[PDB]
């Protein structure tokens, strides 16, 4: 009997008549890469299958999975959102998750400190989870840190719907110097839970390119934890404030 | 040249040569979302036949991106050999795909035609072929290049080692090496996505995928996916040297985005000639991919398969080892689902081909689009019938820190003994000194990482 | 056996065997429509694990109708082979998977290990496969028979030639057929669905596929896929014999629904024996596809899958030359669009092989499913990577008469110079002999018709 | 390093590296006239023993001609692949000779230890190397070329077809032609030596070959000998363009000599790449031969092999289809009779082969030296052993307006024939087509020009 979901299923051994089966084992804690399964001729064993399999129909799932606004409340975030409307079509209208709609436009104006030097952006993007469950890891850290020995810190809010080039446009509205985004990935076969921080320096819609900003991907208790996360972002910002620059522009 | 068409009795008229150009292809989610495509199925057809009676001078001359305007537009009108482009110049697009059919039409024939091309023509040519057109045709326009392995000869099979993790830890990298190793993957290229890009972290996992290379004597090379410039950097400062990569788009806007100027191509070539590990005369190493030069705002009106076309009139300057399509690598609003990604990875495979250059295909899909795994099995079988010069592989093909689902060592170990293909010829010997392989088979006591303890 | 499951902590619960076998299957519209399908692809991947934990006893014992009321499972039952069904039967349908993948089963082992199947079983192990191993598992399942060509041989790929008319007219019937010889077609069969089902058109429509065949001396046979009945009383009364057609149902009362009794084809047999035009031992012909049972309403709540495996059951009690499934022959209510198609093409041939008898494809589809021609030359490629015996023929794939479309005369040349496969060796002669073909490739006079003349 | 040894007791004491590279040779007249020969045979080993004892290094930082006062030097150091150096730079010139006879030593192996190379080093091995070890070094070190034809593949065997004329008449031009392709001569190139440097009888003559070429569809490539200038500007004119040559020399001194500037190769590159008609990816063809830099006091008191070697270092940088020394070109005063026209020639051969370029030899000699048409016979079968990629072709050898002897036709129908060689595959396939050549042997009808009429 076996849930193929269980960590025993994660962690089955198929190599049949191994040479050095203790190796193996030790191969199969290095990493987190489906390994060791072996094989039926040249194909994955049905194990090895069945697990792939679940895991894809898990893995569909938190495509569609928003986060309740309840939520995003109950974090004391202010929520705007894209152009887009709902989730489908989110998935087919890049073009429309990379610009606020004109009530988010003025909902920032409105309600979100002027001219700060770092703001702070969270996002949904590809994958509820990677905020849901990092969020409250990493957010105070950072919003601490960047107070403590600091400057002046932008409100926090929440963008439904985002894709990474609105925070050109979140930087331009509130004369952001660095704008911080932190953002769920497309997500992998085996966990959702990947969150990653792009980052750029006094953004222009008209001229910033994509190489202009920098990335913090993997953000999550398999990756980068987060925790550890934040302070890489905190000090990432006082250089890109330092040097005027971000992305392929900083020194180093 | 004409502009419009009769069909069934109702006149399609288009504006230039570019909507033509979008409107012939296959119908696709990212050229709806570029504005680009077709109303309807007649209109589609229509527009395929209008660019089958254009001409390959009225192609060349009106490529989608000005020649004044944009350096890749130049870059490819500049490598035009124009004897072999006046030969050729006053045939239709409908000749040209015959001709490249032709069982009369040899290898050596098309080396020299090809020359006359320039890749808004080859766009043309795949648009106004069937997918066992794109199928056949590329099979019978080998490019065969060479490096530490020879990759591209008809009758062999490569892959590339696709070794990531999630924190670069080199026990997770080597672990998933010698586990692709005794699959007989790695041929292509051992090749890690870098999650830091930085210079000593870029030294670390060469340093590793080196490791394991000089310890067996294994014929490849190693790869560090970073920015072409950080590359270039590490292995200016004493990191091994293997193959030199660089993601590229179609336009001069797209390789901005990328933050690629082209002086950083030729410096990666003239960096790799001092520095590299290289016993033959191929070291580069593109991805491409359609869908990205929209992505970047950089396709200027243009599809994306012509964008995509761009993107191997560009690279065949830089006569790299290798280059491959990243099929389906970002999301269902360039490629939907199944069928639109199969046709894309015939399509993308047989203008790389078509255009000289080493063309493989990373045959895959993300968790978002309409698609599964089965359809990256449907799809690296038929680029294989295809010759297809590589593919990739991970465990199971479930990459733990791109996020998406790529072929198994499995898969290629499949493909070469459904279709009674080879690895390239030095790493097919090293496999068999291992006794991992005999006969172009896995032994017994192959598919076991353990072996190389 | 256990019926349940627990998939990430969720129970789930299954009544039968017979509903595990249905939700087990991928998505497909049939079985939607027949109210089997898993309610989530939760749901189907439990259904796999039960299925996949299940013996073959298991299977073996619970076929979706019963041995008292029909007369198909009786035939299925009593053909097995109880040696060696006692070695297997205490496999799981998982260990069986990995058997028949594996590389140390050699053709002569799966040789001896089929007869301890029944087609329940078969179709279980379909369900648990990927579309690679749906392939890489029957190409290593060669089946081979003989008419007066030999088909099935490995590194061979036949081709029914299918020259339809819509008034049955012999001058355009003689047409496509000197067009299909001219492409290397008809080593399977010269098939001609005819329009009139009456003894003197069938007749007509014999001797004038038989005038071709003797005028040239073509190693082939001929073949009107009338029913059974009427073939037998036209061959009876003189008409030339050469295969003999009846289209099949896994059920009883399917195979009512078509006017057949199983003593008919006993009746077919024997009258091939007396009469038919055959060098070698196999003189039957068979057509099956998914949904067909279900059409009838005589699936019994059982899945196409299952149902279709059935048919291979039944069929190789009479060991026919030839059996296809016509893929996508009946619409979008059993198989949807591309996706479904394919899988099913793979699924069907692969239970075909498993079953021991010589299993083609008409790779097809209507104008009334989400399907193009791009989907036929996927999966003719698909097939005939995986060993598939034959495919059809018809100019373009168009049939004028049955209102469909399949592979084109130039397909099978397509397929043949992609893979380096030849005709069947007898056939493969005659068209050296007519200068029609040369080492597996067309010459260039190829293609022509009036080169007959 | 040592510039000293002892020798049978007596110390024999050496200046620089230069003086030690000149006098290892063996003796031929260009080095005493040169003034830098060994005064005796004691010496001379002497000076082989102090070389076979120096390092790489001690030989790549001491080149016979300073980095900053010569831009050969600095084209040949700016070339090296600093990586492959930093294995070998220790090594002794005697472990590098061994390290390229080895058999353990493989193509691919010698392919990346050449990058670490310089053309000095490249002469210290040759100097060390008796005649069968030129043979059979070079033999494991071939070089393959692609134009319109493929040259070095082992087991085959090019040649130049050299119709000259004293007055550039297209008639006599055209009627040798005839007589050499009806030898199998011509898939190295139709190559002519204009006795005009004008830029309408360059056309002309280019015009009459490419007639020829045209008429019979010959797969091979023309060729005038100009200056190289004058052939760009005709090119780019519209003359014909197949490869484009130019005479070098191994020093800046000795290419102003000539009025070459390496900007003009890098314009004959350019040019080839616009305007020619070439299928492959070499077009450039360039001579060399023992004793040039010294008739253009620009040997800087080097010997003449060491200044040969550097001639394959410049060549390398332009990757040319073909490079042949004209072994006994010039004159006695270089090289005086037989014995030291076969060492250089081996020598030339071997250097060229070790610096990676398509290295073949015009086999020759003049009137006023001691040399006689068996000689030709003697060098051109020993060259063939050593993988010589082509040699030359005239009626019986006779240059009537070059006033020298090379290779007649014969010869190469000799060679290939004695050693069963095959042509260039494409030129043997046009061969075969014609009727001249059958499994490699003339037919009775070839070696008649009539046969073309
Ligand atoms: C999809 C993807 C791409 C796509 C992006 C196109 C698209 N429309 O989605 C393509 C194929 C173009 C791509 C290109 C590159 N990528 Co990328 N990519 C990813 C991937 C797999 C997922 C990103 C994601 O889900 N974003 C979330 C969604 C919601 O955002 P989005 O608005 O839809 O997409 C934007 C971002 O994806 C962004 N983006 C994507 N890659 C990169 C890389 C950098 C440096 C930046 C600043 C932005 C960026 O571009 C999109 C358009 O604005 C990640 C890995 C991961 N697990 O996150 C790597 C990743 C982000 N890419 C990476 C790299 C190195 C690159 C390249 C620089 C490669 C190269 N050698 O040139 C290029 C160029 C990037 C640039 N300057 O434009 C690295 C980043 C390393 C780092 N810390 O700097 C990552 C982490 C993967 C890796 N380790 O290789 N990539
Ligand atoms: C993000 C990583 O995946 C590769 N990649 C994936 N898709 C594409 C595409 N369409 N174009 C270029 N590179 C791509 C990149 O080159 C980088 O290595
Ligand atoms: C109707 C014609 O097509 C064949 N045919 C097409 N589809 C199927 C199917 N699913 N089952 C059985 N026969 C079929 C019949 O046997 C007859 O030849
Ligand atoms: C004079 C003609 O012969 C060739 N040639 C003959 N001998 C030599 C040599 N030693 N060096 C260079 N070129 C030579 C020239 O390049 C020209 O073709």
């Amino acid at each position: 009997a076996l849930d193929l979901g269980s960590a025993e299923a994660k962690a089955w051994i198929g190599v049949e008549n191994p040479h050095r089966a203790d190796v193996l084992t030790e191969l199969r804690r290095s990493t987190v890469a489906r390994v060791c399964t072996g094989r039926a001729g040249p194909r994955p064993r049905t194990q090895a299958l069945l697990r792939f399999l679940a895991d894809h129909s898990r893995s569909k799932d938190t495509v569609l999975k928003e986060v309740p606004e309840e939520w995003v409340k109950a974090q004391g975030l202010l929520e705007v959102r894209s152009e887009i409307s709902d989730k489908n079509l989110y998935l087919t209208r890049p073009d429309m998750g990379r610009r606020l709609c004109a009530e988010a436009v003025e909902a920032l104006k409105a309600q979100c400190v002027a001219n700060p030097d770092v703001q702070v952006v969270i996002s949904d993007g590809l994958s509820t989870d990677a905020i849901t469950v990092n969020y409250e890891e990493i957010l105070p850290p950072l919003m601490a840190g960047l107070k403590q020995a600091g400057l002046k810190v932008g409100t926090p809010f929440f963008v439904r719907y985002g894709r990474v080039k609105i925070e050109d446009q979140i930087g331009e509205i509130l004369g952001a110097k660095v704008v911080i985004l932190l953002v769920g990935e497309r997500p992998g076969l085996g966990q959702s839970e990947s969150l990653s921080c792009y980052a750029v320096y006094s953004p222009r819609m008209a001229t910033t390119v994509e190489a202009d900003r920098t990335c913090i991907s993997n953000i999550h208790q398999g990756g980068t934890p987060p925790v550890e996360a934040a302070a890489v972002i905190v000090d990432l910002a006082k250089r890109m404030l330092e040097q005027k620059a971000s992305g392929i522009n900083m020194t180093r | 040249m004409k502009l419009k068409t009769t069909l069934f009795g109702n006149v399609y008229q288009f504006k230039d040569v570019k909507e033509v150009l979008a409107k012939a292809n296959e119908l696709r989610s990212g050229d709806v979302l570029a504005g680009v495509a077709a109303a309807s199925s007649q209109e589609r057809v229509a527009a395929k036949q209008v660019l089958s009676e254009m001409t390959v001078a009225d192609i060349r001359n009106n490529p989608v991106i000005a020649y004044e305007d944009d350096c890749v537009t130049r870059l490819i009108q500049d490598d035009v050999n124009e004897t072999a482009y006046n030969q050729i110049k006053n045939w239709s697009i409908s000749e040209l795909r015959e001709y490249v059919l032709s069982d009369e039409t040899s290898v050596d024939d098309i080396a020299f035609t090809r020359k006359g091309l320039t890749s808004e023509v080859v766009a043309a040519v795949a648009k106004i072929c069937s997918n066992a057109d794109l199928i056949y045709g590329a099979k019978k326009m080998p490019v065969i290049k060479k490096a530490n392995t020879t990759i591209g000869i008809p009758g062999t099979f490569s892959a590339r080692l696709q070794p990531n993790d999630t924190r670069d830890d080199v026990q997770s990298i080597a672990a998933q090496i010698y586990e692709g190793l005794s699959f007989g993957v790695g041929d292509a290229v051992i090749g890690v996505n870098p999650v830091t890009d930085d210079v000593e972290n870029l030294s670390r996992v060469l340093d590793t995928i080196y490791g394991v290379i000089d310890k067996f004597n294994i014929p490849t090379q190693g790869c560090v996916l970073a920015h072409v410039t950080t590359q270039i950097e590490a292995i200016r400062r004493g990191a091994p040297g293997g193959l030199i990569f660089q993601s590229i788009c179609g336009s001069e806007k797209g390789l901005k985005e990328f933050g690629v100027e082209l002086a950083m191509l030729d410096e990666a070539r003239a960096v790799g000639a001092e520095f590299n590990r290289i016993a033959g005369e191929n070291c580069l190493y593109f991805e491409t991919g359609q869908g990205s030069a929209l992505s970047a705002g950089a396709n200027f009106g243009a599809d994306q398969v012509t964008m995509e076309a761009r993107n191997y009139g560009l690279a065949r300057h830089y006569d790299p080892f290798i280059v491959n399509t990243v099929v389906g690598f970002i999301g269902p609003e360039y490629l939907y689902n199944d069928r639109q990604i199969i046709r894309a990875g015939l399509e993308d495979h047989f203008m790389g081909k078509l255009s000289g250059i080493s063309m493989g295909c990373d045959c895959c899909y993300t968790n978002h689009a309409d698609a599964d795994q089965n359809l990256n099995e449907n799809l690296m079988i038929l680029l294989a019938t295809a010759g297809c010069n590589y593919i990739m592989g991970m465990p199971l093909g479930d990459d733990i820190m791109l996020n998406y689902q790529t072929t198994a060592f499995h898969d290629t170990a499949t493909v070469r003994q459904l279709l009674n293909l080879r690895p390239s010829p030095e790493f097919e010997r090293w496999l068999e000194s291992m006794g991992i392989m005999a006969n172009g088979r896995l032994t017994k006591r192959a598919g076991d990482p353990s072996l190389f303890f």
